[PDB]
RNA sequence: CCUCCGCAUAAGCCUGCGUCAGAUUAAAACACUGAACUGACAAUUAACAGCCCAAUAUCUACAAUCAACCAACAAGUCAUUAUUACCCUCACUGUCAACCCAACACAGGCAUGCUCAUAAGGAAAGGUUAAAAAAAGUAAAAGGAACUCGGCAAAUCUUACCCC
RNA sequence: GCUAAACCUAGCCCCAAACCCACUCCACCUUACUACCAGACAACCUUAGCCAAACCAUUUACCCAAAUAAAGUAUAGGCGAUAGAAAUUGAAACCUGGCGCAAUAGAUAUAGUACCGCAAGGGAAAGAUGAAAAAUUAUAACCAAGCAUAAUAUAGCAAGGACUAACCCCUAUACCUUCUGCAUAAUGAAUUAACUAGAAAUAACUUUGCAAGGAGAGCCAAAGCUAAGACCCCCGAAACCAGACGAGCUACCUAAGAACAGCUAAAAGAGCACACCCGUCUAUGUAGCAAAAUAGUGGGAAGAUUUAUAGGUAGAGGCGACAAACCUA
């Protein structure tokens, strides 16, 4: 669950707590750091789920979508363009069924789209007076809201239905609490019947 | 295990309620008493020259016919201020290669980039 | 509780009450052979005996008889990388016994391997996986090692 | 040599050394001068758990309940809750006494009442 | 690396930090002032300048002080500015001989005194030189009163000369009624020194009592905060009420 | 007087990308056909224009 | 076949030949798989020895050695009284092993009880031939220290003389 | 081509600036990592020593207040190897790097980890493909010391002259050094890769610049003054002091215990003899089982005997039934 890592280890595409990450680099070695831009957490326009586009590669010029981003190392990977191939089963008598694996991209290589007219847009972070923080276009004053994506969680609550060890919500948020000058303890002694006589005698501290 | 994440949930919410009791008991303390930290001490210095927080253990008897507490020595004597300037040059210099190797990483970073 | 501070008990003071106790029991399977009545858990390195049935007669309400603990030291000989002792943590196990003659077995939490939903994730993987297994596994040792594309 | 890495436990001594360590086990009572225990009841914690049978709250939250902003809960805030109102209305009317103030719950000392706590008499 | 202050700075540097900078004036002036104290155990130079023999140059001439040790039987009684001395002597008083190691030590006589000031009697292993300068200040209260902090050498002076500067600053009754006069005329004949109150509690004390007494003086419980609570309520809803 | 050999590393593809991650695969084509195409029994004897 | 051994107590790191998968590589002086191993599963539950004793004053010269004759000298290993107060009670440490100190799986060393050989426990030999040399064991036609500075292993069983 | 060779980053040293920190709950002065009970005694002290003067007994910068000239001047000094001021003009606040390096270098450090002793303490090598190891692909190979591929073929410090061809023909006594004389049978060496050993003043030499003046205050000068270049090794002992550690093996002492079959028992610091304490001799090995072993021939074995536990006596000393014996091989 909360695993310390070393303080030069490589983020390879692998989470961190998989056994193909454990078995690339084991914690034996110190290999050559990768020294990647360090780019704030105000300035990361791009997120999961819009469109990009790829600026030079084996398929220049070439639309997609992100499915997993990486802050570690500015590694983006698009769904399904710059792709190469591989196998995924292999045994010792018998392997096949090639399917191609995405590669990850830098963000100097990834710049992001409008959906107006389908063109590669520098987009920068002006704040506006409304309240909120969006992100708007440069050469064209456009607004490109955030897109929607699933979270970790993995579940929606447009369907989520209560189990038999699940609470309600007309209960969670019932207001119960009664603020005066009572600790917890005497409160929950008192309350059950629970009484006493005798007191505490002096006692020293040193 | 079929479901390991219930066990994280239950672990955060017992977390959260023993700070929510604890943040109470200390705002009921201080709108009594008016003292943070229950448990009660003062800053005493040991053998070593170390600033550190001595806790009271409570006893019964008082402290000055004890017979343990009174081995319980609380003075520096001089022979522990060389000591104590060698720790501070030590950590003087832990501070300036940290600085040091912090200097570097950023000339890289302006080398590379 | 644990790692709490106990007030000192004067001769003549009040009742010693916790209500938020801090202990965590686990219900371990036994190992070797027991009887029935004889119940074996692992109870932290901070707690009796009194305290247990106190524990167990309050919130299970189950009747406990007799209480036989002792300390379990973990092993310490797993060297890592860097040539290092391993030290695993220690527990204390109990062997409790029931009082009314009452009989207790460990049920099995695992023999219900019938579960077969839709699966587009991870079952359409595996079905592609198998149905190219049965597809590519024609080899003919007649044809001494020709491809077998070419239909000429 | 003997070992000097692992701790002191309670394996290492002699006949002499296993007793006196433990394994930090509260004590509940004393000795005597026939080696018996003498155990008191009033220093075996008393675990005091309260009836769940009317009780209608599970231990795991749903989705649909609506998240809020989250702040800490200061003294000033559980002053300004609970004893404010009822100053406003004993000055409001004109019997407000600032020479005793010990029925707004306010104690002079913790000698007096049995949970104190800045000594902290109970246990948790 | 480098230190930013010296070595013999870091005293300074404690005194001007927080409990030890919350002192009085007085008695960090007191302490910080170091003065050389009068010679002992050496007969110090007429002028600045002497004219040694053999040429006819006038020459600068300095007077050294003598490294002297002081024992404990030194801060518990009164002695003189003598003490100690952790010498070398050689043979027959020739360079080239043998250089022996040889320690003074000072003649000590117990004798018994009367403070007048106090008006008790203190049995005090007194030496010679410390009754020849009690019989030249016509007394002990006033050899007592009128030497320094570095002429006493011992901690006993200082608390002798702190209980008289307090007797005679809070003009709390010495003796006893049915006779003022007495009284009247003891606290008339020490009248030219009447140091205030507030700066003859501090006169003698060493730096870890003086740390001591602060703290107590700056103890004060702490005050629990329902006072300021319903202080600034009864504050606040009076200024919403006035206006 | 105390090493061993290390390099300890397997020639099998497992599974390892569904195995508790948010990251799917996008494939490009399926398994085998839909349905498998009969041809007639007669297509020789009938491979001209038509019949 | 040996038992000049073993079982317990005392001292000692505490999991160190139980199971499972790997046994492709890695430590067995070679193999099976396991006293020179990787990860997971849990052993040992006290009644055994400890964890000890509320004070004020006072009291304790006729040993042990079957202790009954006798006999001593190194003159000795064990005990209570009056008063005050105290009727809550069974908590804690370990119960595994083929194990310790000597760099080691070493022909070295370790305190007491038990049958002084038994109901404890182990194998001098991997196979092939009988080279020379060396070491450990039985005896030999005649002499029994005649070889060696000296009775130097050895078995018979051995008296007298001198110095210290 | 196997063995195996290179792939840069944790950073490492000193400057300028800046003064740098120490409780989330529990445990930490007794057997630290221990919740709970009745004598409160615990610091205030010339450091010494090595070396040098060819010994050494006086002496020998180290003393913690910013530069320099005075000045290495008066002075101190077995008046000698050396040490060494003062009086005096004076001393321009603020700026982020390496004509240093990259794992045998640079801190020992990924670390004060393993390991050694009861103890203080000593204390070492580590990590290399790649944009995509969620690319287990097919390549990039080629160089040292050791090997097969591919053993020897008579003669000779391994070498030279040579011819149509390796030998066959002739000549020829390895390397640095203390030494008149060394391959001598004197000293060192198995190779490869990394590392390791001439650092500097007064007085001298040469070349610019200025000049009876030179020189960025101070110093020199009857052709001088300033600046630059040029120059003087490494490793290897027994000894002494200061601060801390050891009687768990061994010498002695203290308190409570245990051990000794059987026979003759003359009453015994009696005898033979089990277990036990020590080891006079033979044989085996001296890189062995063992940095002190194996059987008997051995002495004692009711006491000047042995042993389990706990404490004390430590170097200008402890102890000693006196071996200059022992004080952790
Ligand atoms: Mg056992
Ligand atoms: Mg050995
Ligand atoms: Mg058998
Ligand atoms: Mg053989
Ligand atoms: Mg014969
Ligand atoms: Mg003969
Ligand atoms: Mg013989
Ligand atoms: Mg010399
Ligand atoms: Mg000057
Ligand atoms: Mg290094
Ligand atoms: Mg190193
Ligand atoms: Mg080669
Ligand atoms: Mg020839
Ligand atoms: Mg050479
Ligand atoms: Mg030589
Ligand atoms: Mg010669
Ligand atoms: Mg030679
Ligand atoms: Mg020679
Ligand atoms: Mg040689
Ligand atoms: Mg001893
Ligand atoms: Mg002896
Ligand atoms: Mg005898
Ligand atoms: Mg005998
Ligand atoms: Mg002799």
């Amino acid at each position: 669950s909360k695993v310390t890592l070393p303080p030069h280890y490589r983020y390879g595409m692998s989470p961190p707590g998989s056994v193909a990450d454990k078995r690339k680099n084991p914690p034996w070695i110190r290999r050559r750091p990768v020294v990647v831009e360090p780019i704030s957490d105000e300035d990361w326009y791009l997120f999961c789920g819009d469109t990009v586009e790829i600026l030079e590669g084996k398929d220049a010029g070439k639309q997609g979508k992100v499915v997993q981003v990486i802050r570690q190392r500015n590694w983006v990977v698009v769904g399904g363009l710059n792709t190469h191939y591989r196998y995924i089963g292999k045994t010792m008598d018998y392997r096949g069924t090639m399917i191609p694996s995405e590669a990850p991209l830098l963000h100097r290589q990834v710049k992001l789209v409008d959906p107006m007219d389908r063109k590669p847009t520098e987009i920068e972070w002006r704040f506006t007076e409304a309240g909120e923080r969006v992100r708007v276009s440069t050469r064209s004053g456009r607004i490109i809201p955030k897109p929607e994506f699933p979270r970790a969680d993995g579940i929606v609550p447009e369907t989520w239905i209560d189990g038999p060890k699940d609470t309600s919500v007309e209960d969670a948020l019932e207001r119960t609490y009664v603020p005066c000058l009572k600790t917890l303890q005497e409160e929950v002694m008192e309350a059950m019947g629970i009484k006493e006589t005798r007191k505490y005698k002096k006692v020293y501290w040193y | 295990m079929p479901s390991p994440e219930r066990l994280d949930k239950v672990v955060d919410s017992m977390d959260a309620l023993d700070k929510v009791v604890q943040e109470r008991e200390d705002a009921l303390r201080l709108l009594q008493t008016g003292q943070e930290r229950a448990r009660p001490g003062a800053w005493r210095r040991d053998i070593f020259g170390r600033i550190i927080w001595h806790k009271f253990k409570q006893w019964v008897i008082p402290w000055h016919l004890n017979k343990r507490y009174n081995r319980k020595r609380f003075f520096a004597l001089p022979y522990v201020d060389h000591f104590l300037r060698l720790e501070r040059e030590k950590r003087a210099r832990i501070k300036a290669r940290k600085e040091n190797l912090e200097r570097k990483k950023a000339k890289i970073l302006l080398k590379k980039f | 509780a644990r790692n709490v501070v106990y007030p000192l008990y004067r001769l003549g003071g009040p009742q010693l009450r916790v209500f938020r106790t801090n202990f965590f029991i686990q219900l371990v399977r036994p190992g070797v052979a027991q009887p029935e009545d004889t119940v074996q858990f692992r109870i932290p390195m901070e707690m009796t005996r009194v305290d247990l049935r106190n524990y167990l007669e309050g919130i299970y309400n189950v009747p406990v008889a007799a209480v036989r603990t002792r300390v379990q030291h973990g092993s310490n000989k797993r060297r890592d990388h860097r040539n290092v002792r391993i030290k695993k943590p220690d527990y204390k196990v109990a062997y409790v016994q029931l009082a009314h003659g009452q009989t207790f077995t460990f049920p099995d939490l695992f023999p219900e391997k019938d579960e077969s939903p839709e699966g587009s994730a991870a079952d359409d993987l595996y079905s592609m996986l198998e149905e190219e297994r049965q597809q590519r596994q024609s080899s003919d040792p007649r044809r001494g090692g020709v491809p077998s594309w070419f239909g000429l | 040599g003997a070992d000097r890495m692992s701790k002191w436990t309670s394996k290492r001594g002699p006949r002499s050394f296993r007793g006196r360590k433990g394994r930090g086990a509260k004590g509940i009572g004393f000795l005597t001068s026939g080696w018996r225990f003498v155990q008191i009841k009033e220093m075996v914690p008393e675990f005091v758990v309260p009836d769940l049978t009317g009780f209608k709250l599970k231990p795991y939250v749903s989705y649909l309940a609506p998240e809020s902003e989250e702040t800490p809960l200061t003294a000033a805030q559980l002053f300004s809750e609970a004893v404010a109102p009822a100053i406003e209305k004993d000055f409001k009317d004109g019997t407000f006494d600032p020479d005793n103030l010990e029925k707004y719950g306010f104690e002079p000392t913790q000698e007096g009442k049995l949970f104190q706590l800045y000594p902290r008499n109970f246990l948790r | 690396p480098l230190h930013k202050y010296p070595v013999w700075l870091w005293k300074r540097l404690q005194l001007r930090e927080g409990i030890c900078s919350r002192l009085p004036g007085h008695y960090l002036r007191s302490l910080e002032e170091e003065r050389t104290p009068t010679p002992v155990h050496y007969r110090p130079h007429g002028a600045k300048f002497k004219i040694n023999p053999k040429n006819g140059q006038r020459e600068r001439v300095e007077d050294v002080p003598i490294p002297i040790y002081f024992p404990p039987e030194s801060q518990r009684g009164l002695w003189g500015g003598e003490g100690w001395i952790l010498g070398q002597i050689y043979a027959n008083n020739d360079k080239l001989s043998k250089r022996l190691k040889k320690v003074w030590k000072p003649q000590l006589f117990e004798r018994e005194f009367y403070s007048e000031i106090l008006d008790k009697k203190f049995t005090v292993t007194v030496t010679m030189r410390t009754l020849d300068l009690i019989d030249e200040a016509y007394g002990l209260d006033f050899y007592i009163l009128k030497a320094s902090g570095e002429d006493l050498c011992s901690k006993f002076g200082m608390d002798l000369k702190r209980g008289m500067l307090l007797r005679l600053a809070r003009q709390d009754p010495q003796l006893h009624p049915e006779d003022p006069e007495r009284r009247a005329a003891i606290y008339d004949k020490y009248k030219e020194f009447a140091i205030p109150e507030e700066e003859a509690e501090w006169v003698g004390l060493t730096l870890e009592e003086a740390i001591e007494k602060q703290r107590l003086l700056e103890e004060k419980d702490p005050v629990p905060l329902f006072k300021i609570y319903v202080a600034e309520l009864i504050q606040q809803l009076q200024q919403q009420a006035l206006s | 007087t105390e090493k061993e050999f290390m390099q300890h590393a397997r020639k099998a593809g497992l599974v390892i990308p569904p195995e508790k991650s948010d990251r799917s695969i996008h494939l490009a084509c399926t398994a085998g056909i839909f349905d498998a195409y009969v041809p007639p029994e007669g297509d020789a004897r009938i491979s001209s224009l038509s019949k």
